[PDB]
């Protein structure tokens, strides 16, 4: 008669995540007025057209 | 344990160019040039470098 229970546990978790965005862009325009030329950079037609 | 982190940048150039202006070097633009510099140009004692 001598009675004994043991127990140990143990959990891991890990987790991670990493997110990386990049953009780049360029615009140029030549001729028309400055101005005008200015607004195609919206990319809205009446703008292109007007330019 | 938790750790988070966020990096964030932006760089935007925008440029409009309208009519440059030249000036054609001729000797006769000593004449257009206003009076009271043309003769602070020619008053100066060159002799004195610190002048």
């Amino acid at each position: 008669t001598g009675q004994l229970s043991a127990e140990a546990k143990a959990k891991y978790g890990e987790s991670i995540s990493s997110f990386t965005q990049y953009s780049n862009t360029h615009q140029e325009v030549r001729g028309g007025d400055g101005a005008k030329a200015h607004g195609v950079f919206s990319g809205k037609k009446e703008d292109f057209q007007a330019w | 344990s938790l750790r988070n982190a966020e990096n964030e940048f932006t760089r935007i150039q925008q440029s409009i160019n309208l009519w440059s202006l030249r000036l054609p070097s001729v000797k006769s633009l000593r004449e257009l040039m206003l009076p009271h510099m043309r003769q602070q140009l020619d008053e100066l004692n060159v002799n004195d470098p610190k002048a």
